[PDB]
């Protein structure tokens, strides 16, 4: 229960929606409210790059990093991929006739799903034309948060305001079980615990808590309850035996992996966070969040 | 009008 928490680097900025860790470059992306997307070498503390996009709210961003590009999406209802090296607009296109919530890329396939407000999830391929593969169908409320299982890439989950969590497999038109979650003002975001040894999901919600699932036997792990407004996310640590929270009460929380007890509260100072990201391979055991009034990453 | 910040 020993944490050791070190800010790297904090900047403010319009209300940071999206944020995403390059795997090799020390870089986070971050995506705004108000249509820009910035990219920031955390170590120097310097712009790499950055783009005023749209003028509306940009809230998914990731990094395809084995193609050099970031993808983000936003409430015009467009996709948009951009070479960060030369700033190229590689592709642009409606993917929903209504707002682009979360965005998730493959880890090998040259896939990205994208969730919406249109109640749908889509399947996107890069090395067809960008082509439309799939729609899944079934969710009843804005779809907020997608999610590849790591440990099984055929397979995703995504998390709706409809009070559900669906995990589906690609190819295939119905989920392959539906987990109602309890979590009665909906599920905001979905998360896989990285790691081969527990098949765990967790939940984060308006409801003011935090779910974890065993997705065999599909079954409520546990229940965390301490945010004093809606949880924005939730997700595991990489290589910490922890998960880490961010709420609209404008803390980050730290709780154990093993006895699901709270260990830290983090009064970051930047008004509401809205979103989370954790360095890929562990690296410093990088933490980043983003908030109202700009972002921080932390050492762990 | 839901979650528009």
């Amino acid at each position: 229960m020993k944490l050791d928490i070190k800010k790297t680097f904090s900047n403010r900025s319009d209300r940071v929606k999206g944020i995403d860790f390059h795997p090799t470059e020390p870089w986070v992306l971050t995506t705004l409210y108000s249509g820009r997307v910035e990219i920031w070498n955390y170590e120097t503390q310097v712009e790499v790059r950055s783009i005023q996009v749209t003028e509306t709210p940009v809230r998914a961003g990731k990094f395809i990093a084995r193609k050099n590009w970031i993808i983000v999406g936003s409430d015009d209802f467009r996709i948009r991929v951009f070479n960060y090296n030369t700033g190229e607009k590689v592709v642009d296109f409606e993917a929903h006739p209504d707002y682009i919530r979360s965005i998730a890329v493959h880890p090998t396939k040259p896939y990205v799903l994208s969730g919406s407000d249109d109640l749908t999830v889509k399947l996107w391929n890069w090395e067809n034309n960008w082509a439309l593969e799939q729609t899944f169908e079934g969710h009843e409320h804005f779809v907020m948060c997608v999610a590849f299982n790591p440990k099984d890439p055929s397979t995703f989950a995504s998390g709706c305001l409809d009070r559900t969590v669906k995990v589906w497999s690609l190819g295939q038109s119905t989920p392959n079980f539906t987990l109602t979650t309890g979590q009665e003002r909906g599920v905001n975001y979905v998360d896989y615990y990285p790691l081969p040894d527990k098949p765990y999901m967790i939940t984060a919600s308006d409801d003011l808590t935090i779910k974890i699932w065993d997705y065999q036997t599909k079954s409520c792990v546990a229940t965390l309850e301490g945010h004093m407004s809606n949880v924005s996310f939730a997700v595991f640590h990489p290589t910490l035996p922890i998960i880490i929270s961010g709420s609209e009460d404008g803390t980050l929380k730290i709780w154990n992996s093993s006895t699901y007890k709270v260990e830290k509260t983090l009064n970051v100072g930047l008004e509401r966070s809205w979103c989370i990201a954790t360095h890929p391979t562990g690296r410093k055991n990088y933490i980043a969040s983003g908030f109202d009034n700009g972002f921080t990453v932390l050492s762990l | 009008a839901r979650k528009l910040d």
